[PDB]
């Protein structure tokens, strides 16, 4: 009865530079609910960052969908940090255009 | 149509 | 296509911390539609959909009512859930729910759900015929023989197979423009060179919906689950979703290699090729 959660970090749209658009986090097939998602921007945690309703699939694992407006440029590394239970240290994944 | 639940 | 209507609930302690914390969301198909948290200072059943907004005052303060009297009744299924097992009230747990209908492409009433589960595994649900229960433990058993000693299934059912469906169908309606679309992906192919003998091809899908999708590689026509990464499938925050398969290639036999994609939206299945 412990899960580890799966960890994406994406845009909404295709990345471009200078123009405005959304990053996700998505966590998912985690078990118990409690769980710290911080989307990051250059090491530093983004502050208006919104997330998903609290939900569930069939096998009653939890996913969230945390994601905040951005603007892509060529220099700025974008991560999602994540704690849980399960988890040693904080998990950090960077984002990749190409994923 | 939020269910109606019951007791255990 | 075929539809479905689904509430689900959860119940979480927090020993020393007060009252359990307890969410409830309600989706159609993919799309959600209401919530409620025990938390937040509404303390009603919240539209999360603009389609549901039409709905009049006597709908907001029944479902309220209903959603409301579930987390006081799931506050007390805990504790009663400590008592069957002997666990210690220092500890946190979960609790739960899962209800719903689901129908045909004209709306005939096809299945019916209610199930609950404790601390992330089954503790009892209503059978698919909708009569009996599952129970997975000898404490569900207890709550078996009080729910068949109380004739729970009788109401349940008459429930699901009636004011579920007509309620989806409402929904179906109200939301039309919106639940009944079908967006199909927009495909496309990468590559990344990893090695100076191996290169990944990615398999893109945006933009779908609903969720359900299928994506799988070949090799000269041959099925692949093996040499391929996977993603989950995952919102992309606007009511569509995304995801992608992945091959490592041997460079120079990137054109051996099809990627096959399946989704409602699609008239016929599509290949792709590099």
């Amino acid at each position: 009865i412990q899960r580890t959660p799966k960890i994406q970090v994406y845009s909404r749209h295709p990345a471009e530079n200078g123009k405005s658009n959304f990053l996700n986090c998505y966590v998912s097939g985690f078990h118990p609910s409690d769980i710290e998602v911080d989307l990051l921007k250059n090491g530093e945690r983004i502050e208006k960052v919104e997330h998903s309703d609290l939900s569930f699939s069939k096998d009653w694992s939890f996913y969230l969908l945390y994601y905040t407006e951005f603007t892509p440029t060529e220099k700025d590394e974008y991560a999602c940090r994540v704690n849980h239970v399960t988890l040693s240290q904080p998990k950090i994944v960077k984002w990749d255009r190409d994923m | 149509r939020y269910p109606l639940t019951f007791g255990w | 296509g075929s539809h479905s209507m689904r509430y689900f609930s959860t119940s979480v302690s927090r020993p020393g911390r007060g009252e359990p914390r307890f969410i409830a969301v309600g989706y159609v198909d993919d799309t959600q539609f209401v919530r409620f948290d025990s938390d937040a200072a509404s303390q009603r059943m919240e539209p999360r959909a603009p389609w549901i907004e039409q709905e009049g005052p006597e709908y907001w303060d029944e479902e309220t009512g209903k959603v409301k009297a579930h987390s006081q009744t799931d506050r007390e299924n805990l504790r009663i859930a400590l008592r069957y097992y002997n666990q210690s009230e220092a500890g946190s747990h979960t609790l739960q729910m899962m209800f719903g209908c689901d129908v045909g492409s004209d709306g005939r009433f096809l299945r019916g759900y209610h199930q609950y589960a404790y601390d992330g595994k089954d503790y009892i649900a209503l059978k698919e015929d909708l009569r009996s229960w599952t129970a997975a433990d000898m404490a569900a058993q207890i709550t078996k023989r009080k729910w068949e000693a109380a004739h729970v299934a009788e109401q349940q059912r008459a429930y699901l197979e009636g004011t579920c469906v007509d309620g989806l169908r409402r929904y179906l309606e109200n939301g039309k423009e919106t639940l009944q679309r079908t967006d199909p992906p927009k495909t496309h192919m990468t590559h990344h060179p990893i090695s100076d003998h191996e290169a990944t091809l990615r398999c893109w899908a945006l933009g779908f919906y609903p969720a359900e999708i299928t994506l799988t590689w070949q090799r000269d026509g041959e099925d692949q689950t093996q040499d391929t990464e996977l993603v989950e499938t995952r919102p992309a925050g606007d009511g569509t979703f995304q995801k992608w398969a992945a091959v490592v290639v041997p460079s120079g036999e990137e054109q051996r290699y099809t990627c096959h994609v399946q989704h409602e939206g699609l008239p016929k299945p599509l290949t792709l090729r590099w």
